[PDB]
C-alpha cells in the first residue's frame, strides 16, 4: 500500500492541486486517495468521510474549467 | 468490451541520475573557488595603486565585481541542483535578481570592452577617441540597464512544487505561465546574446581589419587575444543560448515533440549551463593577466 | 524525484478511442498551473499499461465520474 494514516481535519479544497484515486484490490483493502495540495505536503485521505468525498468533488469540478 | 491498448499515448516520465549531481557539486565548488581567487587578486591588484588608473582598468574592476558576485552566488545553486530549492520564495527572488543581474552586468561589460578597443585602435587618431574618457557613467548605465532588466525575475517567481519532480525555484505568472515564461525568455537571448554578440563582432573585425594593415611589432599577439576573446566568448554562451531556442520550438510545435527529444534537451540545458558557468573564471585570464601592466603589478604586489 | 529547470506537461497526446470505464483502476487528475497549461488525466488500464485522457472531452467527464463513483461504493 502507499497510505497508513488520514487527516482528520478538514482542509478548503482550494490547496489541493493533484489528486490520485486507487481503487482496492489484491494490493490492500481500502480504497486510497493522496492529494497533493499547494504546499508540497502529501496526505491520504479515507473516501469513507463526507468531507473527504465533498472535497473530491469540488476539486474535480474546479480541475474542469 | 475490448482492451483499449497502448499506441505510445503514455506519460513521459523524466530520468534522473545521480553521478550528474555529484559531478555538477564538483565542478560548480571549482568554479566558485577559480572565480573568487582569480576576481579578488585582480581587484587587489587594480585598486592597490590608483597611479596609471586607465579606461581598461576601471572596465576590468566592474568586470571583476560582477564575476565575483555571480560566483559568490553560484554555491547555493549547486545545493539547490544538488536537492531541489528548499530555502524559501525570499532567497529564490533574492539570489535569482543577483545572478541575472550579474550575468547581464558582465555581458554588457564585455561589449563596452569591446567598444572601447574599437574606438582605441580603429580611431587612434581621430577626435572620436576622445569620448571614451566616460568609463565610469558608462558603467553606470550599464549596471542601471541590467537592474532594470532582471526585474521580471524578481517579480514573477517563487517556490513551484510539482508531482514528479522536486521543488523548484521557477516562475509562477499564472495559469498561462508556460506563454509568459517564453516571451520573458526573449530579453536574455537579445539583450544578452545577440546584440552583444553582433556589437563585439563588428568591433573586432575592424579591429583586426586595422590591426592586419599595420606595421607593428606586436600585432600578431594583439590579434591572437581578440581571436580567443571572440571564440572563448562563443563556446561559452552560443551552446545554452542554441539550446534554449530550440527548446522554444519545440514548445511552440514548430519541431516536432517527443519523449526522447525532451530528454535530450533537459540533458543539453544541463550540460550546457554548466559549460556556460565557466566565464567568470576565464574573464580574469582572458581579459586581465594577459596583458603585461597587470601581471608586473600581480609581480610587485608580492614584494 | 529528480531536479529540473524546465517543467513540462505530463502528457503530449491524448487517447481518443471512447472505452468502459471496466479497464481502469487508479486515476491521476492535475490541475493546471505553472507546470502546465491544460488539465491532465492519467488512468491506469487493467494490465498496468498508463493513459493520457482529454480533460475536456465529453466522454472522458462521465468515465471518470463513474470509475470514482464505482470505487467510492
Amino acid at each position: 500500500c502507499q497510505c497508513i494514516k488520514t487527516y482528520s481535519k478538514p482542509f478548503h479544497p482550494k490547496f489541493i492541486k493533484e489528486l490520485r484515486v486507487i481503487e482496492s484490490g489484491p494490493h490492500c483493502a481500502n480504497t486510497e486517495i493522496i492529494v497533493k495540495l499547494s504546499d508540497g505536503r502529501e496526505l491520504c485521505l479515507d473516501p469513507k468521510e463526507n468531507w473527504v468525498q465533498r472535497v473530491v468533488e469540488k476539486f474535480l469540478k474546479r480541475a474542469e474549467n | 468490451t475490448l482492451p483499449p491498448f497502448l499506441l505510445d499515448a503514455a506519460p513521459c516520465e523524466p530520468e534522473s541520475l545521480e553521478i550528474n549531481k555529484y559531478f555538477v557539486v564538483i565542478i560548480y565548488a571549482l568554479v566558485f573557488l577559480l572565480s573568487l581567487l582569480g576576481n579578488s587578486l585582480v581587484m587587489l591588484v587594480i585598486l592597490y595603486s590608483r597611479v596609471g588608473r586607465s579606461v581598461t582598468d576601471v572596465y576590468l574592476l566592474n568586470l571583476a565585481l560582477a564575476d565575483l558576485l555571480f560566483a559568490l552566488t553560484l554555491p547555493i545553486w549547486a545545493a539547490s541542483k544538488v536537492n531541489g530549492w528548499i530555502f524559501g520564495t525570499f532567497l529564490c527572488k533574492v539570489v535569482s535578481l543577483l545572478k541575472e543581474v550579474n550575468f547581464y552586468s558582465g555581458i554588457l561589460l564585455l561589449a563596452c570592452i569591446s567598444v572601447d578597443r574599437y574606438l582605441a585602435i580603429v580611431h587612434a587618431t581621430r577626435t572620436l577617441t576622445q569620448k571614451r574618457y566616460l568609463v565610469k557613467f558608462i558603467c553606470l548605465s550599464i549596471w542601471g540597464l541590467s537592474l532594470l532588466l532582471a526585474l521580471p525575475v524578481l517579480l514573477f517567481r517563487r517556490t513551484v512544487y510539482s508531482s514528479n519532480v522536486s521543488p523548484a525555484c521557477y516562475e509562477d505568472m499564472g495559469n498561462n505561465t508556460a506563454n509568459w515564461r517564453m516571451l520573458l525568455r526573449i530579453l536574455p537571448q537579445s539583450f544578452g546574446f545577440i546584440v552583444p554578440l553582433l556589437i563585439m563582432l563588428f568591433c573586432y573585425g575592424f579591429t583586426l581589419r586595422t590591426l592586419f594593415k599595420a606595421h607593428m611589432g606586436q600585432k600578431h599577439r594583439a590579434m591572437r587575444v581578440i581571436f580567443a576573446v571572440v571564440l572563448i566568448f562563443l563556446l561559452c554562451w552560443l551552446p545554452y543560448n542554441l539550446v534554449l531556442l530550440a527548446d522554444t520550438l519545440m514548445r511552440t510545435q514548430v519541431i516536432q515533440e517527443t519523449c526522447e527529444r525532451r530528454n535530450h534537451i533537459d540533458r543539453a540545458l544541463d550540460a550546457t549551463e554548466i559549460l556556460g558557468i565557466l566565464h567568470s573564471c576565464l574573464n580574469p585570464l582572458i581579459y586581465a593577466f594577459i596583458g603585461q601592466k597587470f601581471r608586473h603589478g600581480l609581480l610587485k604586489i608580492l614584494a
